């Protein structure tokens, strides 16, 4: 199903440890949505790790 | 920025960086014709002054 | 060809849909001529930003409608090159009253062959059009002024009333619709004058048509760029009160520039593209 | 590149979005993303200045 | 100086109310800096406050 394959990303892609997932993050959680069409470009899994920093950025800012 | 309404209208007081800063008309004016950027004098007045 | 609307039923968004697809069969080509189009995106009706996200992706697709369907002008720019030709060909075997007057405005009216931009275009097609208006003035010997700093009305020289009647009809009728162009249903030639004085009314006609279809089309495109900058505008300032993800991801993506073409239709793909993200901060009914 | 980027299809920067390209498109040599043509004359002479 | 009112160059004359609108050429700068020099001894402030 897609909840393996959303781990498939946030372990193999993401590489985030076992403390975050989309129970403790919604922003992750609307996130994926968007980086499970992306079927190609998984070998350069620090791109996606920027881009989920700057979600978390646009999650918190202020202005 | 909406509220004031630029108007320069003397030999004095037509700045065209106030005035460019604060319009779009002027903004546009000012940047196709680069000349009358300077405050030496003839940054073009309207023609009623 | 995605135009996702948020808070109306499925048939007014395939009439909106369909009048896109409809629109160059339809006459007064325009949305301030039809406001039955407007009136259908929900005002009255919804909150504010959901009408008036629903008015930004309506003038967003007329802006992508206008720049798909690509005002073509190519062969009657050919044309219209051709017929400045012919009138360069027969001004130099005519005896007008100066030579030197003629024969240098005759010599710009040789060197304004075209442009590749729209930039340059209205600019190269009125200054041979004054120059033609000014060959035809000395070749019928009537007066022209003679102001310095005053330029040469545009007009037709010599022309039987019913014949200028249908002219500006006509000219007048390209601008409601651009795109259903109609070089000359009827001939304009006649046996009665000099062969000069009718090529530089076939091209004068040919230029007055050109710099009508050009202002209307860039006419439109700057009432539909003041109103998608005033519609995002209103909506980031609109947006700037709540504060969540979903708004300030939404406010970041109508931060871009809309003031070109290309950055519009960037800006109308970047909305689509993530269409269920920013969705949530929106209200519904 | 080996070509000169007058084409107005390379230049394009979304910002602040996720865009997932552009960040997996560094260090690559065509597109250029860059900002906005902001810089105006005034601000350009000082740049350069 | 010669002017344009409507397809016509007729010719204008005004009076020059200020002796400061006599032209840099015929009245520069400082000779009006050294004539309120003049004005300023004049009124015993030659040493300004």
């Amino acid at each position: 199903k897609r909840d393996e394959k959303h781990r498939h990303v946030v372990n193999v892609v993401l590489e985030l440890p076992t403390e975050i997932s989309e129970a403790t993050h919604p922003v992750l959680a609307t996130m994926l949505s968007k980086y499970t069409r992306m079927s190609s470009l998984f070998n350069d899994k620090c791109a996606f790790k920027l881009d989920l920093l700057r979600m978390v950025a646009v999650s918190r800012t202020r202005r | 920025i909406e509220y004031s309404l630029p108007v320069p209208f003397h030999r004095f007081y037509s700045n065209p960086t106030i005035c460019a800063a604060l319009s779009d008309d002027i903004k546009r004016y000012v940047t196709e014709f680069p000349h009358y950027h300077r405050h030496d004098g003839g940054f073009p007045l309207p023609t009623a002054f | 060809m995605s135009l996702q609307f948020i808070g109306l039923q499925r048939r007014d968004v395939v009439a909106l849909v369909n009048f896109l697809r409809h629109l160059t069969q339809k006459p007064d080509v325009d949305l301030e001529a039809h406001p039955k189009i407007l009136k259908k995106c929900g005002e009255k009706r919804l909150h504010r930003r959901t009408v008036l996200f629903n008015e930004l992706m309506l003038w967003l697709g007329y802006y992508r409608e206008l720049r798909f369907h690509n005002p073509d002008l190519s062969s009657v720019l050919e044309e219209f090159e051709v017929r400045c030709v012919a009138v360069a060909r027969r001004g130099y075997t005519y005896p007008f009253g100066d030579r030197g007057k003629a024969r240098d405005h005759l010599a710009v009216l040789d060197r304004t062959e075209f442009d590749t931009d729209v930039r340059h275009d209205a600019e190269i097609v009125e200054r041979a059009l004054v120059s033609a208006v000014i060959l035809a003035k000395m070749s019928v010997r009537e007066t022209l002024v003679t102001a310095i700093g005053q330029t040469e009305p545009i007009a037709f020289v010599h022309l039987k009333d019913t014949e200028v009647q249908r002219i500006e009809e006509n000219l007048e009728g390209v601008r409601r619709n651009m795109f259903c162009v109609k070089p000359l249903d009827l001939n304009l030639d006649r046996h009665a004058n000099t062969a000069l004085v009718n090529a530089v009314n076939k091209l004068v006609y040919t230029g007055r048509l050109i710099m009508n279809v050009r202002r209307s089309w860039e006419e439109l495109e700057r009432k539909c760029l003041a109103r998608i900058q005033e519609r995002c505008k209103l909506l980031v300032k609109e947006l700037r009160m709540c504060l969540s993800f979903d708004s300030n991801y939404c406010r970041n993506i109508l931060k871009h520039a809309v003031e070109n073409g290309d950055s519009a239709d960037t800006l109308l793909e970047l909305l689509i593209e993530d269409f269920d993200i920013y969705v949530d901060s929106f209200p519904q009914s | 590149d080996r070509q000169p980027l007058n084409p107005a299809n390379i230049e394009a920067r979304h910002h602040g979005v996720s865009d997932v390209p552009r960040l997996g498109a560094m260090d690559a040599d065509e597109p250029l993303f860059v900002d906005d043509y902001r810089a105006t004359d005034d601000e350009w002479t000082l740049q350069k200045v | 100086t010669h002017c344009q009112e409507n397809s016509e160059t007729v010719a204008l004359c005004t009076p020059r109310i200020v002796i400061g609108n006599l032209p840099d050429g015929l009245a520069p700068g400082p000779f009006h800096e050294l004539r309120t020099w003049e004005i300023m001894e004049h009124m015993r402030l030659r040493p300004p406050p």
